[PDB]
């Protein structure tokens, strides 16, 4: 009764909680479904030597997942469930994120960047790879003089980032960083509603029942406006971090669209050096 | 609000046995203390206490009358029934059927039932009878104990008005029962062996006859003369 | 946690034989060598005189007489027998209440006393360990086994020691209020603790 | 109404939130022992004399007053200090019974401020007294056929006795002005005398009993306390309990984690209490809140057709009181699931999106896209022979309205007070 | 004042998502439509001709 007449501050909150809570499909869905089809793999594995076999779908485990993406989800580690508030699932599972990744690596080992433009088109994984050295700027020549070398350097190049994966580098604390963060406000918002905010008690049951109950709303009143003001306080840094969040999921779409469907020419965009795929 | 039902029949021989049953709506009688209890009261003589029942087994008779009186209980469907034998013309009163909740030296006799009335067919307590006060000044009524002393046990006061069941309006010597006006007030003569009930102030209405009661392990409840309040 | 807690690397008095008052100050850590049956019980009280009333808590052998009764003790109080050559006279006894005895490489008994809000707070354990000299490594946690609640005031203490006709050694320590960071296992077993004050590293932690 | 438009689109809005509330209110507290020592009191067979009533301390027990009230051989029950009504649940520290035997005629003056030969020389009673008198006839247990003589009482005495002392001292009186110094001649008398007490006297001088319970309050803490009553326990409901005093509304649950002997509860997380042990039975029980949540509306929109399926998030959908279907993300009613699968419509959450049928809704698992194999071979390859130009449109906002808020004319309004 | 302060607050945050929109929509025109862009998708789906 005597938050009601504070107006409409808590439609505004559960509005920009909406918004905010929104978006985050949209990010993933304009992140991993640049694709319209579901390319598969063809059963023979004749692609000149190189070995994809490290990054390809195992049908072994149940979810069919990669094995370096097993690694990094079993890499990252941890809300609670509690009186207040809630955690809502995300649109897309880790399935189908998982099957756009297939999809988006067989169309690109299959078909080259054709598939970027329209219907895909086959080609054999040497000539694609005679394409993207003639693109860089070398004759393709020295790839058909030199395909063993290559496919081996890059064999080995696979099992080097495997092994700098597992060696339990800090590469993955970018997600990290933003999952305790997130934790932290939550834990902090939560443990701000035992705070006295200079009532005779945190507990709102003793303040109604001790006191005599027209003269407790000048103890009521206040808790509920220091309340408030940690309840706007998180919303606007949820505000502040979503743009964040948003711009980073920019960038890694637009770094999908070009890198992965093409070759890029603009350097240090796609890796050091010369980017091939 | 808890209301009491009381009825039975009206006709009645000196060679006939009748019997009552009063029905109680709004409480139950499984409840921790609650009681309930016959009062008879003559129309021009002083009401007296006959039987009462309790939440357990045990029943509580009128050490003159404990061989007329029988009391039985019934908890199916909310009732208690009294039989009386050995009729006798001068037994034709208002019989009553009252609530107490409590040990009995403590709590009054809070909520009365309605005027029931059979008409036959073919340690003291003192009083005055009666005083005359003009209205406007403060008048008392007195309450004297025959035997022992009127501090060992707490006095409560009523009054009743024509047409209707007594009503508490003094509890243990000091307190008010709740919607009561403050004008009434009590006290105790330890000297005199005495409790007086004082109205401190005729400012309003007041036609009733006012008593005084007192309980005992050996005499029990025990009601008064009365007294007649009239105003000049 | 912030509460009154014995700092960590702190020195502890070291006592033999004799048995001279302490002082209280809001708190006492005590504890008794192995293969000492000496140490009986302690005596609480303001000056352990006829005007204020002491505590008396002793063990005999079977169990344990915690009075809080009047008292005027003698001066070196001491316990096919001699016993109870500690008090003259004890008269107008309030709480006389008998309790399970706490007791029946021995055990090294560790006591911590505190006279908070009016009650007596008891915490103690018993483990086996060598080093009768000097107080051992490792780490151990006291639980609560009786509160008192006596109400009087407690500023003076005195430990009573076994006489037959003999030296046992014991360590007191005074708690303070200082910050600890607990450490729970998978149980509600308290593993490990910090001192929040004791180190610039221990302050990061 | 939410939406403030008489017409909607298709899509799935949040109208409202839901609550369970609770049934029961249970309160449980441990068991009634210990009880006070009021039977050797009342019913001893041996009460000393007025002269040497007998003291007794009683302390930290529950104090059972109901066998007092019930009891029917009491003949004064007087309380000078508390209201009697709320004994049996008023706490003190420590409470002290007097006991001795007197004339009939004598019990009127155990009382403050009366005056009198046992009052002033035998037993004074404070007028600052807090406690009850009780007394009850006993004539016969102390009176004989041949009439008793052992009980004395004090009726020389050169001082008023104050309150709560005693006087065990039978030295003679000193009436005359010279010292009598033990002899018994004249002016010297013996202070204590011997009640006649036969079976055939009157009421006034028959023995009477009396006991004289009186209740102090220190700065120590409360041990008296009085009995409290408990409840049943309920399970599996939202329900408020009491563990204790430890007040606070859940579900309880049994629970697999091991107390410690002396823990009573628990909080792991947040400080919030989740699992308490229960006073009677020693067992843990968890506490979980029972429900609460939103409701969302899917809807076709009101153009197409009125149908609409109401969805709860986070529900296990047992407490809701059409088919029902169950979903991670809640369960929504009004929807038929299936078994095929098509392209998002109206998204839920989980990879379950809902949509028309087109005359029913239906909720069903989505889907990706076609799936289809490119034929990969080592000397294939695949050349278009034709091509198509399309043209595209791309939408992007460039600014806003510009707009300026002055203060003084919205926080005061031309008021001078307010600026 | 606080509702007023809250206004102003989301009216900020709002014109930081504006200007990015409006930074993008430049670099757009810009590549776009004065050149022939080699970058893929960011002047439409396919080979960008004008
Ligand atoms: C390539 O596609 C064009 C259309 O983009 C074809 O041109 C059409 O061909 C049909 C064949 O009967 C005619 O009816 C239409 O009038 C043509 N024009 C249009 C605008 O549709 C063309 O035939 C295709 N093939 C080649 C080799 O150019
Ligand atoms: C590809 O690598 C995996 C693991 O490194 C290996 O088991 C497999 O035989 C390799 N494939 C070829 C064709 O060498
Ligand atoms: C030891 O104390 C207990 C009570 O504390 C007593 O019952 C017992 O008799 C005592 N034993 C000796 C030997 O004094
Ligand atoms: C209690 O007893 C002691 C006995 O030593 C006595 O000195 C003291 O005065 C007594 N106090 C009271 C209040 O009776
Ligand atoms: C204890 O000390 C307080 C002052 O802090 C004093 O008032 C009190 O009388 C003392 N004794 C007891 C038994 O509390
Ligand atoms: C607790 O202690 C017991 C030993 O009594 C041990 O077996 C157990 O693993 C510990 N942890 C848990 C979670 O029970
Ligand atoms: C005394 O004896 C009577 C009769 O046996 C019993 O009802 C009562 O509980 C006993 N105790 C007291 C305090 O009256
Ligand atoms: C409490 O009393 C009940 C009934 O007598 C008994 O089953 C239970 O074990 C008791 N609990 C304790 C802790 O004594
Ligand atoms: C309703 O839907 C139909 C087809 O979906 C469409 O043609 C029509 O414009 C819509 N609006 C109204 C007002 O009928
Ligand atoms: C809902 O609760 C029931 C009963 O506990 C349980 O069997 C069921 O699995 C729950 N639903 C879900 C989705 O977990
Ligand atoms: C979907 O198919 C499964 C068989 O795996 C069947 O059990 C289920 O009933 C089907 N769904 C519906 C809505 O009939
Ligand atoms: C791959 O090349 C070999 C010859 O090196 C040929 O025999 C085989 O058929 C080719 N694979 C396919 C799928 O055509």
């Amino acid at each position: 009764n005597l938050l009601l007449q504070y107006g409409s501050f808590c439609t505004q909150l559960n509005r920009a909680l909406t918004g905010i809570a929104v978006e985050q499909d949209k990010n993933t869905q304009e992140v991993f479904a640049q694709v319209k089809q579901i390319y598969k793999t063809p059963p023979i594995k004749d692609f000149g030597g190189f070995n994809f076999s490290q990054i390809l779908p195992d049908p072994s485990k149940p979810s069919k997942r990669s094995f370096i993406e097993d690694l990094l989800f079993n890499k990252v580690t941890l809300a609670q469930k509690f009186n207040g508030l809630t955690v809502l699932p995300p649109l897309l599972t880790d399935e189908m994120i998982a099957q756009y990744t297939s999809a988006l690596l067989a169309g690109t080992i299959t078909s080259g960047w054709t598939f970027g433009a329209g219907a895909a088109l086959q080609i054999p994984f040497a000539m694609q790879m005679a394409y993207r050295f003639n693109g860089i700027g070398v004759t393709q020549n020295v790839l058909y003089e030199n395909q063993k070398l290559i496919a081996n350097q890059f064999n080995s190049a696979i099992g080097k980032i495997q092994d700098s994966l597992s060696s339990t580098a800090s590469a993955l604390g970018k997600l990290q960083d933003v999952v305790n963060q997130n934790a932290q406000a939550l834990n902090t918002l939560v443990k701000q509603l035992s705070s006295n905010f200079g009532a005779i008690s945190s507990v709102l049951n003793d303040i109604l029942s001790r006191l005599d109950p027209p003269e407790a709303e000048v103890q009521i009143d206040r808790l509920i406006t220091g309340r408030l003001q940690s309840l706007q306080t998180y919303v606007t840094q949820q505000l502040i971090r979503a743009a964040e969040i948003r711009a980073s999921a920019n960038l890694a779409a637009t770094k999908m669209s070009e890198c992965v469907l093409g070759q890029s020419k603009r350097v240090d965009f796609c890796g050091k050096g010369y980017h091939l795929m | 609000q808890v209301t009491l039902k009381e009825s039975g029949p009206t006709r009645v021989k000196p060679t006939q046995t009748l019997t009552l049953t009063c029905t109680f709506s709004g409480f139950s009688l499984s409840t921790t203390g609650v009681g309930v209890g016959w009062i008879r009261q003559p129309p021009g003589k002083a009401l007296e206490w006959l039987a009462l029942i309790y939440w357990n087994d045990d029943k509580r008779y009128s050490p003159s009358l404990k061989s007329r009186l029988t009391i039985t209980k019934d908890t199916s469907k909310n009732q208690v029934v009294l039989t009386m034998t050995n009729m006798d013309p001068v037994d034709t009163a208002t019989y009553y059927c009252a609530r107490i909740s409590g040990s009995g030296y403590f709590y009054p006799f809070d909520i009365w039932g309605q005027g029931t009335t059979v008409t036959v067919s073919s340690f003291m307590l003192t009083q005055p009878h009666s005083v005359s006060e003009s209205p406007g000044k403060t008048v008392t009524i007195s309450c004297t104990r025959s035997s022992g002393s009127i501090a060992s046990n707490y006095v409560q006061w009523y009054q009743q008005r024509p047409g209707s069941s007594p009503t508490t309006v003094i509890y243990e010597d000091n307190q008010r029962p709740s919607g009561v006006p403050d004008r009434f007030s009590g006290s105790i003569d330890s000297s005199s062996n005495s409790a007086s009930l004082t109205i401190s102030g005729l400012k309003a209405e007041d036609e009733a006859d006012y008593y005084c009661q007192s309980y005992d392990s050996s005499s029990l409840w025990v009601f008064g003369g009365g007294t007649k309040l009239t105003v000049l | 946690t912030q509460d009154l807690f014995l700092p960590f690397f702190s020195n502890v008095t070291w006592f033999h034989f004799d048995n001279p008052v302490l002082p209280f100050n809001d708190g006492v850590y005590f504890a008794s060598t192995e293969k000492s049956n000496i140490i009986r019980g302690w005596i609480f009280g303001t000056t352990l005189d006829s005007k204020t009333q002491s505590l008396l808590i002793v063990n005999n052998a079977t169990n344990v007489v915690i009075k809080v009764c009047e008292f005027q003790f003698c001066n070196d109080p001491f316990l096919m027998e001699s016993e109870f050559r500690v008090y003259s006279s004890a008269n107008n006894c309030t709480f006389e209440y008998v309790s399970q005895p706490f007791l029946m490489f021995k055990n090294l008994r560790e006591f911590v006393f505190k006279n908070i809000d009016g009650y007596f707070k008891i915490y103690s354990k018993h483990t086996p360990i060598n080093l009768v000299r000097d107080l051992p490594q490792g780490f151990s946690a006291l639980e609560p086994l009786v509160d008192l609640p006596i109400g009087i005031n407690i500023t003076r203490f005195q430990t009573l020691l076994a006489l037959h006709r003999g030296a046992a050694a014991y360590y007191v320590g005074y708690l303070q209020p200082r910050t600890f960071l607990l450490k729970y296992n998978e149980n509600g077993t308290i593993t490990d603790a910090v001192d929040c004050a004791l180190d610039p590293l221990s302050e990061t932690k | 109404c939410t939406l403030k438009s008489f017409t909607v689109e298709k899509g799935i809005y949040q109208t409202s939130n839901f609550r369970v509330q609770p049934t029961e209110s249970i309160v449980r507290f441990p068991n009634i022992t210990n009880l006070c020592p009021f039977g050797e009191v009342f019913n001893a067979t041996r009460f000393a004399s007025v002269y040497a009533w007998n003291r007794k301390r009683i302390s930290n027990c529950v104090a059972d007053y109901s066998v007092l009230y019930n009891s029917a051989s009491f003949s004064t029950f007087k309380c000078y200090g508390v209201s009697p009504t709320k004994l049996n649940d008023l706490c003190f520290t420590n409470v002290y019974a007097d006991s001795f035997v007197i004339r009939g005629d004598e019990v009127r003056q155990i009382a403050p401020g009366q005056t009198g030969k046992i009052a002033d020389y035998n037993y004074k009673l404070p007028d600052d007294f807090t406690g009850c008198v009780i007394a009850w006839n006993s004539n016969n247990l102390d009176s004989k056929v041949g009439g008793n003589y052992n009980y004395l009482y004090r009726l020389f005495r050169k001082s008023n006795l104050k309150p709560f002392e005693r006087d065990i001292s039978t030295e003679i009186y000193q009436a005359g002005s010279t010292p009598c110094n033990g002899v018994e001649g004249f002016n010297c008398y013996f202070p204590l005398q011997s009640y006649g007490f036969q079976p055939t006297n009157g009421v006034g001088y028959q023995p009477y009993r009396v006991v004289v319970l009186s209740f102090e309050l220190l700065h120590a803490p409360a041990t008296v306390c009085g009995p409290k009553k408990s409840t049943n326990l309920v399970k599996n409901k939202c329900v408020n309990f009491n563990f204790n005093g430890l007040t606070g509304t859940g579900v309880l649950t049994e629970s697999n984690k091991k107390f410690l002997p002396f823990q009573q509860f628990g909080r792991d997380i947040a400080d919030t209490t989740d699992a308490v042990r229960d006073p009677q039975t020693l067992e843990i029980l968890d506490i979980t809140p029972c429900s609460f949540g939103g409701v969302s509306v899917i809807t076709p929109g009101t153009n197409t057709s009125n149908q609409v399926a109401v969805l709860y998030q986070g529900v296990n959908c047992t407490e809701v009181p059409s088919n029902v279907f169950q979903t991670r993300a809640g369960c929504l009613i009004g929807a038929e699931h299936v078994n095929n699968s098509y392209e998002c419509d109206i998204p839920i959450g989980a990879g379950i999106c809902a949509s028309y049928q087109t005359q029913s809704i239906i909720a069903y698992t989505m889907s990706l896209g076609a799936e289809n194999s490119v034929a990969y071979s080592n000397n294939s390859i695949a050349i278009p022979t034709n091509f198509t130009i399309s043209v595209t449109t791309e939408i992007l906002p460039v600014s806003m309205t510009k707009t300026s808020v002055d203060c003084t004319m919205y926080i005061c309004g031309d008021s001078t007070e307010c600026s």
